């Protein structure tokens, strides 16, 4: 017969004697035991003569052993005559476990003072890096601003465009030309954007949205701006990790 | 989105300094040149072109 | 006592031996991965070429549909002849761009579309190569978790 | 999104009509995951003997 | 306290562990009837809401 | 979103009007969701801190 | 074990926890004044943003 | 979003190498297809059948 | 986002009371005032202007 | 977001049972009602006096 505890619970569809009834048997892993399981079995049919469960050695298993402990290994379930060799699918305290415990003790004696040393060490490594970082940060502040201006004067240069278009399509619609000979060329514009807007997404895999597409140009304006000025970036951010990595630890050490 | 997960209230979101003018005084003078660039263009086309 | 118990039980030797076992077990997880890694990282490339094509192929459409309605409008017909089409095409898009939401059930947005596509060009595009993705994802979970324990162990604050 | 908010309405109006309880179902479904997640916490001190995270 | 916390915990875990693993099972079992009358509400409300989406 | 970025600007304006210190409520609200979390972290039903 | 009960630790642990409760119940008190005046504004300043919304 | 939560500055994001000239070389020809297929279709349309 | 992470079913989404009506009370009586201030404007522009 | 944070690959997304050739045959019938209820309604203003063309 079968065995399935994959849906969370063992189910044992078994074929009863003188019956095609491959009847399912759901059963909890531990809160149930072979006793009431067999009670659940012998109540619904007349396979009564041998409601028994033999360990592979033929040893009749206990009447109240753990269901899980049963299906933890192969055995030979049996009915009045026949057996169903079931291969189901896949704690004692030991000296090896006890050593872990002696460690947890020792670390509980040392961690009392060891932290006070790490703290009074972490601050300094933090402090040493803070002074190690200050000159880097100083230049970083400026180059970012040199990129800040360079990009915050593209947004307006992006806006004033949208004016000088809306300013170049007024004259070409009311003053000079028609609206029947302009409406077309002002539709391809709207379809020029709504396609060039897309083509930008192919160019960066970063969907064109004003917040993002600003920053993805801010960074470019920063690195290119920083890479020129010879100001390091890797070592700077490298420190910024540690000066945060060393930080979170000290925050984590408020015990 | 308006309150932190801890229940606190978010900080005062920033409004740039009189930026309404900063944009209002940057749309119009470039809305006005869009006129001018067209006008001289609208004349250049009669020198050698359409309508 | 515990200190006497400490030294007398070669605990540090066991402590090292404890971690030394783990870091070794990690290498095993790395070793099983290396063979099936290259076949996937190739299938990714192949399933990436096929999806960086659709992107280009998608653009070419939106660059010839504009190329079609250009000459038709300007100097083959009148704009007042083409216009009642080029509103429909717009609405034709905003119909499909909704149909896609009915089929896929995620909103059509260029990245997430490209994501779902490269994803679909992978599964189909990998089963043909039959590299048993089910091994990969399952294994990549363990090697992540297993490694993460080593960090959890070598924590500089906990004495280990 | 707008689909799911509509789904929710059809659900509750469907459940409240069918008289089937929901306030217990989720509370049950909560008690499972909350209990379930704790099993995932005990994986560290038992299988790995590493200190428990919280 | 922290010392004794070590002697009591490793036993307290397993005791707690093999306790959750059944009340979870207990809950998950108690769920099995309650979810079916729910999982139909979904496949009803879903069908009712995959209609409007068409 | 754009509703909220307006909403807070109504708030911090009005918060200044009715004069009650916002950072205090902001500060105080933090510790609550921190002190409480500390307690929920102390009654941890897997550790042994409260018998 | 003796050290654990020679000086009633679990009597002090429960004290430590009880000291935490009152601190929570100390802040949660100070919140009650600030809450009302903020519940008021967060209604008023919200009553405006629903107007402009309309 | 230019900065990590830590404080690190994000790496210089990828600019597809000459991708600007990639699109610039695919939006042109497929357009010229749409160009040549525009006229030379309605032509082969109004000749054999209705305008 | 039908169900939360725990698998639980999200609460009933909060419809607004008299939704369709609470909105018609402002769009309908404003379509009309948006109607007249155009008509009254044409008759204000009917005089010397560009027609 | 093709891959998870662990490094695994997200599962296969689920299309809906050749849906393309299912949606494409639900628009057209409800599109043919369009070219039907339009013609019908346009002529319905001929016999009345609301709209002449």
């Amino acid at each position: 017969v079968t065995v399935v505890y994959q849906n969370g619970l063992p189910v044992i569809s078994v074929r009863l004697p003188s019956r095609r009834e491959r009847c399912q048997f759901t059963l909890k892993p531990i809160s149930d035991s072979v006793g009431v399981f067999l009670r659940q079995l012998q109540e619904e049919d007349r396979g009564i003569d041998r409601v028994a469960i033999y360990s592979p050695d033929g040893v009749r298993v206990a009447a109240s052993t753990g269901i899980d402990l049963l299906l933890l290994d192969d055995f030979k379930l049996v009915i009045n005559d026949l057996t169903y060799h079931v291969r189901p699918p896949k704690n004692a305290a030991t000296l090896n476990d006890v050593k872990t415990l002696v460690q947890q003790l020792y670390t509980t004696l040392c961690i009392e003072q060891h932290q006070l040393n790490k703290e009074r060490e972490l601050i300094e490594r933090l402090e040493d890096l803070k002074e190690q970082l200050a000159p880097l940060e100083k230049v970083r502040i400026e180059i970012s601003r040199k990129a800040e201006k360079r990009t915050t004067l593209v947004l307006w240069g992006g806006l004033a465009y949208m004016a000088t278009q809306f300013g170049i399509l007024a004259r070409l619609t009311w003053w000079e030309y028609s609206w029947d000979i302009m409406e077309p060329v002002t539709y391809f514009i709207t379809y020029g954007s709504a396609m060039a807007m897309y083509a930008y997404f192919v160019m960066t895999r970063q969907e064109y949205v004003y917040p993002e597409a600003r920053d993805r140009q801010y960074l470019l304006f920063f690195h290119k701006g920083a890479k020129k000025s010879r100001f390091d970036l890797e070592k700077y951010n490298q420190l910024k990790d540690a000066i945060a990595q060393a930080e979170m630890d000290l925050k984590r050490l408020r015990d | 989105v308006i309150v932190t997960r801890s229940g606190a209230i978010l900080p005062k979101p920033v409004k740039m300094s009189f930026g309404l003018l900063r944009v209002f005084s940057i749309v119009i003078p470039f809305l006005y040149v869009g006129t001018l660039i067209s006008k001289n263009f609208a004349a250049l086309l009669e020198e050698h072109d359409i309508f | 006592l515990v200190q006497q118990l400490y030294t007398t039980l070669c605990i540090e030797q066991h402590q090292l031996n404890k971690e030394r076992e783990l870091i070794e077990r990690l290498e095993d997880l790395k070793e099983q991965l290396a063979p099936l890694e290259k076949v996937r990282i190739e299938i990714s490339r192949k399933a990436e070429k096929r999806t960086t094509l659709v992107l280009w192929g998608g653009l070419a459409y939106m660059a010839t549909q504009f190329g079609i309605l250009a000459r038709l409008t300007w100097w083959e017909y009148s704009w007042d002849i083409m216009e009642p089409v080029t509103y429909f095409i717009t609405y034709g898009s905003a119909m499909a761009m909704y149909a896609y939401f009915v089929m896929t059930r995620q909103e059509y947005v260029y990245p997430e579309a490209r994501d779902r596509q490269y994803l679909l060009f992978f599964h189909k595009g990998a089963k043909k190569s039959r590299f048993d993705l089910e091994k990969y994802n399952q294994l990549k979970d363990a090697i992540a978790q297993a490694e993460m324990d080593l960090k959890r162990l070598r924590d500089p604050l906990q004495v280990h | 999104e707008a689909r799911d908010r509509q789904y929710l309405l059809f659900f509750h109006k469907g459940a409240k009509k069918s008289r089937f309880d929901l306030e217990k179902y989720n509370q049950l479904k909560d008690a499972i995951a909350q209990a379930e997640m704790d099993l995932k916490r005990l994986r560290d001190p038992l299988q790995v003997h590493l200190p428990l995270r919280q």
